[PDB]
RNA sequence: GCGGCCCCCUGGACGAAGACUGACGCUCAGGUGCGAAAGCGUGGGGAGCAAACAGGAUUAGAUACCCUGGUAGUCCACGCCGUAAACGAUGUCGACUUGGAGGUUGUGCCCUUGAGGCGUGGCUUCCGGAGCUAACGCGUUAAGUCGACCGCCUGGGGAGUA
RNA sequence: GUUCCCGGGCCUUGUACACACCGUAACAAGGUAACCGUAGGGGAACCUGCGGUUGGAUCACCUCCU
């Protein structure tokens, strides 16, 4: 499987030279369990259309980002226009500590042991995306050894 | 040999060289020379074009503008290949789930009007199969039925199609392409300089390329 | 400003009194100064005089009809 | 474009003012920068050179008086 | 004393007055095609009537 | 004006990567040239040179991998105004160690580790990741 | 502005070239040399209110300038003053 | 803030090639100076225009659009008030960051033989890249990246007033 | 034949409007462009003069030279 998730929805407009007619947003996100999770922005005049429609972006911008068992790597932000979102690896921190509209998808991803608070912007589209750039803007311990240090004991131990 | 004794000669002003690094470039007072890694790297295309067709690949070769809309009609069917000598259409490998609802429709077009109604009606909706047919065959007609997914995405120009650059990108595939000291290289992975589209760098370039992607289909 | 043209013409041709000022020092001196007025359109106009001659730099490229 | 600011280099002077009648007109105006590819620096020389003149009566002010 | 059926006066010039610079080689005035050529392969242009 | 010379170094490095470069020059200090040394050590930069007779013109070749910077979340900690000072235990390792601290200590230019190693504390110039 | 035939004359005495007017017992010489070729200016019509800003210059540059040389060679300081006059 | 010319005094900015002290550099509450226009005291003054005011009307009315007159004022000099959209709204000094078209002021080098080519600094405009931002867009003169210093904001109205 | 006229439609321009066009002072060019500062006056908005700014609109037609 791979864990749909609904994030955001709300009640937007279009309105036409006629009477007023509404739209409904929504954003969704999948993820495995794994660190593999993909984000979508669908948006429709109907939610259900649009849920499936942020299932096409879903499947379609899956990222892989490896991880230490439940927690992460190493302490870093997330910066997306305004967002500022924070997270702490914590090992063994017993728990996700996050918040809504940002909990659901580390939790589908696999990372059950972290903290996190979303600073700075408040649109979940942004504080998602925000946790989505924490994502890539991870390096590896062993990355981390490839660009430098040559040995996992020499960049720790 | 040096490659129709001009592959980097010339290059116009408006070239504007943020390109500049990978080109080294001597200057004619507009520039001319795209130099080095244009050179060496040939040699590098004749690399994965051999093993993503170990890995049975088709190539999109997209050269268009009339400076190679033709040599891309003959180094496409001169192997098997398919193109786009004609209009781009943006949105072939994003939408191109959806361009081939319409192909799947040229895939009974084609059925109907060679075994279907293609003249069993009246002659006006006959010619209306008629017109409508050759009008998928000369735009859509290139790559006309792909099936598999092109594995390489060849651009004439990042100059011109850096969209088609940007889509390659979303599939993370082999981007091949010709540039010039005016282009944007963010994304293709084998970048090929020299200087820009020219029917005649064109022969030598494509022609080129269709034959060493015939190495690895062995 | 002085023309003559000898006698063969039957026409008057002030095309030098245009090719002087004419209306040139009317404008300043037929309307209260207003001092930085004239300044403020003189900016406005060479925006759209100078994006002019971007116009002539963007059709250049293509204009493929 | 013009041979006077080519073959003439250095301050051009007006003790013989038959240059800077090429350079204003028969009626006591100052040609502009834009007509005579004539950078600034020879166009504002003349310009001190056709006032001074001017208060001397060499060169006119206006056509008529 | 066609561009579209001679073209080049400029060494590799399109005559409609678009592709100048000599890194066009072979690309046509779409509208009247005049492929950016050797004036000297204009010594060389046969045509038909 | 150019006040400090470590932080203009620091900035030269943040836009020598955003402008892909391989190697800057600089005036220099036997206290940079010293971090290019404990940077060679850890493999962040690599070769450092100081040919200069009274200008002594640091060479140093940066890093890259993929084509993604290897230092790219670089700053100054200890800024002229207020200068952290840090003990052995209190000491902070950046990234809980996928970072480096280059710290000035009592036996000159080092990473937090290192001064670990050394049982001393001291100046955390700059974070390194 | 300093006349040249003034300027030359000063710049001899104090320093050991002709070219040395660099050394601060002759920095500080030429610029007071140059507000007493000044005093002139300053003496008469009152209102430049663009020279003023010349003077806060010049005459800044020279606080400062005495005060590097007070900090550094009290002999030289008290030498300067004792050969051109610019204390009080 | 300021467009005619010149005389007297004189300031700021910049450049080719060298000689030097050797960080003598930057900002800064209280403070001081400059401070458009306008008002007032005083001595001259009044062509044009113009607050208050008289008159004819569009109008339901005119102490408003317009016009005929007209005082303060507009101008010069000596002071006080020390006020602003004193706003490319971008505080100041220094360092760093692919180019094109220009405008404007000097110099070095080459056949300045001719209305040029290749560099080095200041001011300024338009289109853009790296970057930032809510967007517009600024973009080597930055709203980009730092160090330093001062002032300012914690919803608006009340009130930038008693 | 589309310039006159009645209705419809596409593109563009402008709005502090979308609750959606005692005196009209601002927002369309509000049919007298807006705003800040200074002085004075008037039932009251503000007006007049002066300096500055863009947090402003159109640069569409009618007649003359290759």
């Amino acid at each position: 499987e791979l864990q749909e998730k609904l994030i955001a929805v709300n009640r937007v407009s279009k309105t036409v030279k006629g009477g007023r007619i509404f739209s409904f947003t929504a954003l969704t996100v999948v993820g495995d369990g794994n660190g593999r999770v993909g984000f979508g922005y669908g948006k429709a005049r109907e939610v259900p259309a649009a849920i499936q429609k942020a299932m096409e972006k879903a499947r379609r911008n899956m990222i892989n980002v490896a991880l230490n068992n439940g927690t992460l790597q190493h302490p870093v932000k997330g910066v997306h226009t305004g967002s500022r979102v924070f997270m702490q690896p914590a090992s063994e921190g017993t728990g996700i500590i996050a918040g809504g509209a940002m909990r659901a998808v580390l939790e589908v991803a696999g990372v059950h042991n972290v903290l996190a608070k979303a600073y700075g912007s408040t649109n979940p589209i942004n504080v998602v995306r925000a946790t989505i750039d924490g994502l890539e803007n991870m390096n590896s311990p062993e990355m981390v050894a490839a660009k430098r240090g040559k040995s996992v004991e020499e960049i720790l131990g | 040999m040096l490659k129709a004794g001009v592959h980097f000669g010339h290059q116009t002003r408006y070239w504007n060289p943020k390109m500049k690094p990978f080109i080294f470039g001597a200057r004619n007072k507009v520039h001319i020379i795209n130099l080095e890694k244009t050179v060496p790297m040939f040699n590098e295309a004749l690399a994965e074009l051999n093993k993503i067709a170990s890995r049975k690949g088709k190539i999109l070769f997209v050269g268009t503008k009339r400076a190679a809309s033709e040599a891309v009609k003959d180094a496409a069917l001169s192997c098997d290949q398919f193109f786009v000598n004609h209009r781009w259409l943006g949105g072939m490998l994003t939408n191109w789930k959806t361009v081939r609802q319409s192909i799947k429709r040229l895939k009974d077009l084609e059925t109907q009007s060679q075994d279907g109604t293609f003249d069993k009606l009246t002659k006006k909706e006959a010619l209306m199969r008629t017109r409508e047919l050759e009008k998928l065959e000369n735009s859509l007609g290139g790559i006309k039925d792909m099936g598999g997914l092109p594995d390489a995405l060849f651009v004439i120009d990042a100059d011109h199609e850096h969209i088609a650059i940007k889509e390659a990108n979303n599939l993370g595939i082999p981007v091949f392409a010709i540039v010039d000291t005016n282009s944007d290289p963010d994304g293709v992975d084998f970048v090929i300089p020299g200087n820009d589209d020219a029917i005649r760098a064109v022969t030598l370039y494509l022609g080129a390329v269709a034959a060493t992607v015939r190495e690895g289909r062995s | 400003i002085k023309v003559r043209e000898n006698e063969p013409f039957d026409v008057a041709l002030r095309r030098f009194k245009r090719s002087c000022e004419k209306a040139g020092v009317l404008a300043e001196v037929r309307r209260r100064e207003f001092y930085e007025k004239p300044t403020t359109e003189r900016k406005r106009a060479k925006a759209s005089a100078v994006k002019r001659h971007a116009k002539k730099l963007a059709r250049e490229n293509a204009r493929r009809t | 474009f013009c041979r006077f600011t080519a073959e003439g280099v250095q301050e051009i002077d007006y003790k013989d003012i038959a240059t800077l009648k090429n350079y204003i007109t028969e009626s006591g105006k100052i040609v502009p920068s834009r007509i005579t590819g004539t950078r600034a620096k020879y166009q504002r020389q003349l310009a001190r050179a056709i006032k001074r003149a001017r208060y001397l009566s060499l060169l006119p002010y206006t056509d008529r008086h | 004393f066609c561009a579209r059926i001679f073209g080049p006066v400029k060494d590799y010039e399109c005559l409609c007055g678009k592709y100048k610079r000599l890194k066009h080689r072979g690309v046509i005035c779409e509208k009247c095609g005049v492929e950016v050529t050797q004036t000297k392969v204009r010594r060389e242009r046969m045509g038909h009537i | 004006s150019m006040q400090d010379p470590i932080a203009d170094m620091l900035t030269r490095i943040r836009n020598g990567q955003a402008a892909n470069k391989a190697a800057v020059t600089m005036p220099s200090s036997k206290l940079k040239v010293a971090i290019a040394n404990v940077l060679k050590e850890e493999g962040f930069i690599e070769d450092f040179k100081v040919e200069g007779d009274t200008k002594p013109e640091l060479e140093l070749t940066l890093k890259y991998f993929q084509g993604k910077a290897v230092v790219e979340s670089i700053q100054r900690v200890s800024r002229p105004g207020l200068r952290i000072y840090k003990r052995k235990d209190e000491l902070p390792k950046v990234m809980a160690g996928l970072g480096i601290a280059v710290v000035s200590t009592s036996k000159g230019v080092m990473t937090d580790r290192a001064a670990r190693q050394a049982g001393l504390g001291g100046e955390i110039i700059c974070y390194v990741a | 502005s300093l006349s040249t035939e003034a300027t030359a004359k000063i710049v001899s005495e104090f320093g050991r070239d002709a070219n040395d007017t660099g050394s601060t017992e002759v920095q500080v010489a030429l610029l007071t040399a140059q507000i007493n070729h000044l005093q002139g200016h300053f003496a008469e019509h009152k209102k430049d209110h663009h020279s003023r800003r010349g003077l806060l210059r010049m005459v800044s540059q020279r606080r400062k300038l005495l005060d590097y040389l007070k900090r550094k060679d009290v002999a030289r300081y008290t030498q300067l003053i004792e050969r051109l006059g610019l204390r009080r």
